[PDB]
RNA sequence: AGCCUGUGUACCAGGAGGGGAACAACCCAGAGAUAGGUUAAGGUCCCCAAGUGUGGAUUAAGUGUAAUCCUCUGAAGGUGGUCUCGAGCCCUAGACAGCCGGGAGGUGAGCUUAGAAGCAGCUACCCUCUAAGAAAAGCGUAACAGCUUACCGGCCGAGGUU
RNA sequence: UGUCCCAACGUUGGGCCCGGUGAACUGUACAUUCCAGUGCGGAGUCUGGAGACACCCAGGGGGAAGCGAAGACCCUAUGGA
RNA sequence: CGAGUGGCUUGCUACCUCGAUGUCGGUUCCCUCCAUCCUGCCCGUGCAGAAGCGGGCAAGGGUGAGGUUGUUCGCCUAUUAAAGGAGGUCGUGAGCUGGGUUUAGACCGUCGUGAGACAGGUCGGCUGCUAUCUACUGGGUGUGUAGGUGUCUGACAAGA
RNA sequence: CGCCACACGGGGUAAGAGCUGAACGCAUCUAAGCUCGAAACCCACUUGGAAAAGAGACACCGCCGAGGUCCCGCGUACAAG
RNA sequence: CAACC
């Protein structure tokens, strides 16, 4: 199925499970990558990937865009390397598709995303001066799988 | 922007509208050097180059325009050479030159001749395995060396293997 | 799966109808290369008979061997170059700017034209090569004309005019080569310009049918099987798509067929003779005798029997000439039967 | 052959366009007007992009007929044409009362009207009549 | 192909029933294709003497019967025209099998050939017994 | 969805006239007749009434000359095309690039290996001469050879680089 | 074996021209149109262009969402049989 | 995984037409599109050659004949340079066909107490019209340019 | 169903191969300039074409007579014309 | 695929 089904806001907040059954299991692997047992404090620098339009991302295209930096991240670092990124968004609402014309079209549940304002940090990774190229480079990836426009930007970090 | 040129004492040039004509001891070369909003002229003993407009585009030209009066002065005097040498592997390959063109035989043993036609009073000058394309416009003579070299290119079968040609092997 | 099909009939002889002129037109002549010359000649159709060659091409297999040979005879009197006419060059091409005469005139060239009684060549002449000093002359052609009288088989007296283009060396000398035939009386023949051997392109005006449908003039097909019994046999199955909603010019229908000119490129002259060596026992059928300058054209010449063809040095020739061709035999066995 | 014209303009390194409106305008206010050497009248652009479009009118048609012209003389005076209102009574009158010519068959020399004039030395992306003629096939006859 | 050295006007088509003129145990042999033919819509792909065709075995020996073998047309009822005007025709249509080389399958030829034929498939003339 | 179904409102329906190429509901505008005048929306090169208006800048694609829209597309991604503004660092004690010259000895380090000598792998990675020159950054060799990067000097001369 | 390849020629009656006889269908108006667009989204008539001198003869029927018949299908009617 | 283009399929909507715009497939005849099957010219190759494989420009021309099936499609055969796809009211019934579909007769299976039902199957089963306008193919008469004969020019137009 | 005829060669390009060449001292097929290069584009070739409203050109004949119509015999033409 | 299923 195309984003271009649900990548907009034009829909009430469905997220209330009381009310809701049958939602598929997210296909996010991880939220919490690198050395987690580590503070992001402990690192000089910090990148964010800076979503630059409102829009649902379906957890299908998190799990992509995430997998695709995490694994450059391991390619360049190590399985082990010193860094960690984390994916701080979840996705909370609920989508659906009407698979009978339009009678009783009210959808069937099909999946669920996350709904990112513009601006917001959808990804943001922590490590040293050296692997700061290496966490540019995962970010480019990433955005390459997600629909909107995105501004890779570095928080703490005035080694340019 | 401008640029000054000094005319080599071997030299002399000549300009009206937009055209340049450069003479010295080896020949004469007419060159139309025509940008929007630059003036090329002889001032003297001098050629210059000026313009009101400093932006990419117009400092493109200019820098193109110099080398191109610099090239003529060097081709009146010193003139320009290219030297070139005729490989082949199994057919003897017969390198001629026949009035105003240059005429390859049996170049992997094709029956039909291959054939370019000198341009300008470029003058080619082959001595065995050897040749030597030269004349006072830069252009002309190193068109004439690429269009030899161009003459024997192959299209169907692997370069690697089928190397019979003619190459450039000096460039001045 | 509808397979594909070329359309029917050539959309580049259009359109289709009753030709002009009834005596052809040359909407084009040779390049100008040996030294001065008239670029074409004309003669009448009489009919055909065939003739057996000695191979003459050279990469040919049967090269030396006997061939028997179609050939069109048609009658090529003397004609007689009347007048030079001069072209100048305009910003709106070429115009006429003044012509040449004379005074000998062909007893009967008044059945066509009011032919001259007062006349000025020098005055003409004089603005002719005035226009050349200035390099404002176009090409040069002499007003040509037939002797239908020289030719028994065709009933007609009055004279057919052509004009035809003279090229060859520099202007100045086919100018002066154009003002000398012009002068003498015109009077020139088929040897002059042709040689047997030669290629030359011959134009006519094809044989006249009338109107005839579809199926002759474009070539349609005929309706098949159960669909040639239910009313319709020799109609087209439609005129064209809903939208379009009108009548393409392209769609095959009725109409003139036959009497258009057409330019046949490439014709061997086989021979040119004088005399009744062709002609064909019993006469020509609907022609009648030959005896008299005549030439051979290898095959078929445009037009029905006692037309008027003319030649022209083929423009756009394929094969080298092979100057007169062997002739072992010239069939003169009845036409008829 | 000969037209009493009350205006003789020169079309040369001139923007047809431009020349084009004014002449319309003249042409309404009862002036009879003849371009010259329409053939040097120029077009500014992309020559590649420019012929393309001339290159579509050429082609464009069918049987009922869209006749575009070839040759510089007859793409100005349809460039004039297109700017006079040529089906009304005034407006075919101002435009048979303006021709165009290739070269200059006058004895006096045009004149070049205010604002049409195109700097050769400061211009270098423009094109001429005759050279989109010649690219359009037409026999260049000037 | 090389010219044939005279002119043809093809007597048969895709489906026509011939005789196989030789002694492979064919008889009778049908034409399905037209080496080298390519016609135009609704023409039935039409051969004549000369040339190459494509066929199956209709009537002859059960070891025969039914293959698709390759064969060339040495004879016609329809005229064929040769270099000195004369039309040529035989008493009827004949085909010869051959194989990949083009050489007869068979050891014999039976009854009369064009010689156009021969200039073409000389080892299947080399077979012949009489050629007209 | 020019879809279905709510809600508030103005409009069309039942609303002229001006504009919008045409165009129920988009803009101006609500209108007795007739007349003079000034504006609204919108527009002022011609078609067509009014500017080929002024100061300035950008664009070279005919981009564009398209408020709104079923109607006018143009996206993620990419761009040493070009214009403008800012920050860091280097530079007449000569910067960046180019061209020329030098790029050396202990020693072909030790280990592994028949062999490995900058460059198969492992470990170490030290000091002489000196204005420079790695226990060698990239090719190359069966291994050498050979060709170059680093590094130093010269020619050149103005901004260069991120 | 002309159903076909692939069409040809011919025969008789029409067709065409002339004398005489002499209807019908159909007709809101205007109407020489073509390409695009617009419009209740399938325009000879609106808009922009293009083309277009008037009239007449023959033709095969592309269009007039052609003429002929208040859709027989489908649904609706507190219809009929 | 993400972003699009098309309007060939299907679905959706119910805007147009129920005082009717004839319904599939085929056929015939004409124009077109390019996302190219062949042909022309190229680039790369895990390119020696020959030949493959992939890519680029390119719509001038070509893209055919047959066996089953109403079939479209598809499967199959022999040829071929190749036997490309799509739009034109799924172009084309005031052009054809009538096999299918689509009334009234009849049978089978299934369903129904029954009458009777079935994009299930099966045998049979009707297709009107003298063209007013417009459009085009060809043929004439007039007027305009403004006495006559002959010869031309070439703006445009068509071609594969 | 038979027979005849139906290019070559120029010009400008695309993809692509290159030259000179700077912005950016170098490099660079490109930014200006240039040499080449497709069955494709233009010309070449064939056909129509003075109603092209800028409605054309030339030569001769004639204005009391050039030429034309009717008429007559006929077809290389033709449904009327 | 041409209405009803
Ligand atoms: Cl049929
Ligand atoms: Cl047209
Ligand atoms: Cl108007
Ligand atoms: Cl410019
Ligand atoms: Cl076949
Ligand atoms: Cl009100
Ligand atoms: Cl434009
Ligand atoms: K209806
Ligand atoms: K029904
Ligand atoms: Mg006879
Ligand atoms: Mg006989
Ligand atoms: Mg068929
Ligand atoms: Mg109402
Ligand atoms: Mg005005
Ligand atoms: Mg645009
Ligand atoms: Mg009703
Ligand atoms: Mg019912
Ligand atoms: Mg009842
Ligand atoms: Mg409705
Ligand atoms: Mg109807
Ligand atoms: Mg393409
Ligand atoms: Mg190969
Ligand atoms: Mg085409
Ligand atoms: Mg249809
Ligand atoms: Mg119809
Ligand atoms: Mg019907
Ligand atoms: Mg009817
Ligand atoms: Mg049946
Ligand atoms: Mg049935
Ligand atoms: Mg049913
Ligand atoms: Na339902
Ligand atoms: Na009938
Ligand atoms: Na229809
Ligand atoms: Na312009
Ligand atoms: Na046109
Ligand atoms: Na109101
Ligand atoms: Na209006
Ligand atoms: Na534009
Ligand atoms: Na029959
Ligand atoms: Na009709
Ligand atoms: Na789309
Ligand atoms: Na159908
Ligand atoms: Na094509
Ligand atoms: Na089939
Ligand atoms: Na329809
Ligand atoms: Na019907
Ligand atoms: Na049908
Ligand atoms: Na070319
Ligand atoms: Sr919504
Ligand atoms: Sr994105
Ligand atoms: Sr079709
Ligand atoms: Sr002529
Ligand atoms: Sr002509
Ligand atoms: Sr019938
Ligand atoms: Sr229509
Ligand atoms: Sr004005
Ligand atoms: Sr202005
Ligand atoms: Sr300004
Ligand atoms: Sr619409
Ligand atoms: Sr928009
Ligand atoms: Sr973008
Ligand atoms: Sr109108
Ligand atoms: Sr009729
Ligand atoms: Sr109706
Ligand atoms: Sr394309
Ligand atoms: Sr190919
Ligand atoms: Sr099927
Ligand atoms: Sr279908
Ligand atoms: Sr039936
Ligand atoms: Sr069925
Ligand atoms: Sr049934
Ligand atoms: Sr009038
Ligand atoms: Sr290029
Ligand atoms: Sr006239």
């Amino acid at each position: 199925k195309p984003a271009s089904m649900y990548r907009d806001i034009d829909k009430p907040a469905y997220t209330r499970r009381e009310y809701i059954t049958g939602i598929p299991g997210s296909k996010i692997a991880q939220h919490k990558m690198g050395r987690k047992q580590k503070d992001a404090d402990d690192y000089p620098v910090q990148i964010s990937l800076i979503v630059e339009e409102t829009v649902q991302l379906r957890h299908g295209s998190l799990e992509a865009s995430r997998l695709s930096a995490n694994r450059h991240l391991i390619k360049e670092l190590g399985e082990e390397g010193d860094y960690k990124m984390t994916l701080r968004k979840f996705p909370h609402q609920v989508l659906r598709e009407n698979k009978d014309g339009m009678r009783a079209a009210f959808g069937k549940i099909v999946g669920t995303a996350a709904r990112v304002q513009a601006g917001e940090q959808l990804f943001t990774a922590y490590c040293n001066v050296e692997d700061a190229e290496h966490v540019k480079e995962a970010f480019r990836r990433a955005y390459n799988k997600i629909t909107p426009s995105c501004r890779i930007d570095s928080s703490p970090a005035g080694n340019a | 922007p401008r640029v000054e040129l000094e005319i080599p004492e071997d030299v002399d040039a000549e300009q009206d509208h937009l055209d340049i004509t450069v003479e010295g001891d080896n020949g004469s070369v007419t060159r139309r050097l025509w940008y929007p909003d630059i003036d090329v002229s002889v001032d003297g003993d001098t050629v210059v180059i000026e313009s009101d407009e400093d932006n990419a585009k117009t400092m493109s030209t200019i820098g193109t325009f110099q080398s191109h009066i610099e090239n003529m002065f060097h081709g009146v005097t010193e003139g320009w050479e290219y030297g070139m040498e005729v490989f082949y592997s199994h057919f003897p390959m017969q390198v001629n030159v026949e009035g105003d063109e240059v005429v390859i035989e049996n170049f992997l043993g094709e029956k039909a001749p291959r054939r370019t036609t000198i341009h300008g009073d470029t003058d080619v000058e082959i001595d065995g395995e050897e040749l030597t394309v030269s004349g006072p416009d830069i252009e002309a003579v190193g068109q004439t060396a690429a269009d030899i070299e161009q003459l024997t290119r192959i299209n169907d079968k692997d370069v690697r293997v089928f190397q019979d040609g003619v190459y450039i092997t000096r460039k001045p | 799966p509808q397979p594909s099909r070329p359309r029917k009939g050539s959309l580049g002889f259009g359109p289709r109808k009753r030709s002009t002129s009834e005596t052809p037109r040359f909407n084009s002549w040779p390049s100008d290369d040996g030294q001065p010359g008239v670029q074409g000649f004309a003669g009448y159709k009489a009919g055909m008979t065939h003739v057996v060659l000695v191979n003459d091409e050279p990469n040919s297999p049967r090269e030396g061997m006997e061939e028997t040979v179609p050939v069109t005879v048609i009658e090529t009197p003397p004609m007689r170059a009347v007048a030079l006419r001069a072209y100048e060059d305009t910003p709106y091409g070429q115009r006429p700017l003044t012509e040449v005469w004379t005074d000998e005139f062909h007893s009967e060239l008044d059945r066509t034209l009011d032919v001259p009684e007062d006349h000025d060549p020098d005055a003409a002449e004089e603005q002719i090569r005035d226009a050349h000093e200035a390099g404002d002359l176009g090409d040069l052609r002499l007003i040509t004309h037939t002797v239908p009288d020289a030719v028994p088989s065709v009933p007609k007296k009055k004279p057919d005019v052509m004009e035809t283009r003279v090229g060859g060396g520099s202007v100045s000398d086919r100018l002066d080569h154009a003002l000398d035939i012009v002068e003498d009386g015109g009077e020139h023949a088929m040897n002059d310009i042709f040689r047997a051997g030669e290629y030359a392109d011959v134009a006519g005006v094809t044989k006249g049918k009338g109107t005839q449908g579809p199926v002759k003039r474009w070539g349609v097909q005929k309706r098949k099987g159960k669909h040639a019994r239910q009313g319709w046999r020799r109609r087209i199955g439609n005129l064209g798509p809903w939208n379009p909603s009108r009548v393409r010019s392209t769609v095959p229908q009725q109409g003139q067929t036959g009497y258009h000119q057409r330019t046949e490129l490439n014709k061997r002259l086989i021979d040119i003779g004088e005399g009744d060596e062709p002609t064909v026992d019993g006469g020509f059928v609907n022609y009648g005798e030959v005896d008299g300058p005549y030439t051979l054209v290898k095959g078929s010449v445009p037009g029905p029997d006692k037309r008027l063809v003319r030649f022209r040095p083929a423009v756009r020739p394929n094969d080298q000439p092979r100057l007169d061709p062997e002739v072992r035999y010239v069939s003169n066995e009845s036409n008829q039967g | 052959a000969e037209f009493d014209a009350d205006v003789i303009v020169d079309a040369r390194d001139c923007i047809m366009g431009r020349v084009a409106s004014q002449v319309a305008e003249q042409a309404l206010d009862g002036e009879t007007v003849a371009v010259v050497n329409a053939e040097r009248a120029v077009i500014t652009g992309r020559e590649e992009q420019i012929v393309e479009k001339y290159e579509k009118r050429v082609d464009i048609g069918n049987d009922n007929g869209y006749f575009y012209p070839k040759r510089p003389d007859g793409i100005f005076k349809r460039t004039i044409r297109g700017m006079l209102p040529h089906k009304k009574q005034r407006g075919r009158e101002a435009f048979e009362s303006v021709r165009v010519y290739l070269g200059n068959p006058y004895d006096e020399d045009g004149e070049v009207l205010d604002g049409t004039s195109l700097d050769r030395l400061s211009n270098i992306k423009f094109v001429t009549l005759g050279e989109i003629s010649e690219t359009l096939g037409a026999n260049k006859t000037w | 192909m090389e010219a044939l050295g005279a002119d043809v006007t093809q007597g048969l088509e895709k489906g026509s029933l011939i005789t196989c003129a030789d002694n492979t145990g064919a008889r009778e042999l049908k034409v399905i294709s037209v080496h080298g033919y390519s016609g135009t819509k609704n023409r039935l792909p039409k051969a004549g003497l000369g040339d190459k065709i494509t066929v199956s075995v209709t009537k002859g020996t059960p070891e025969m019967r039914r293959q698709v073998l390759e064969a060339v047309v040495v004879r016609q009822r329809k005229p064929i025209r040769r270099p000195d005007g004369t039309r040529v025709k035989f008493e009827d249509n004949a085909a010869v099998i051959v194989d990949e080389n083009e050489d007869p399958r068979g050891t014999e030829l039976k009854g009369p050939i064009a010689r156009e034929v021969a200039q073409r498939f000389g080892s299947v003339a080399s077979a012949a017994t009489m050629i007209v």
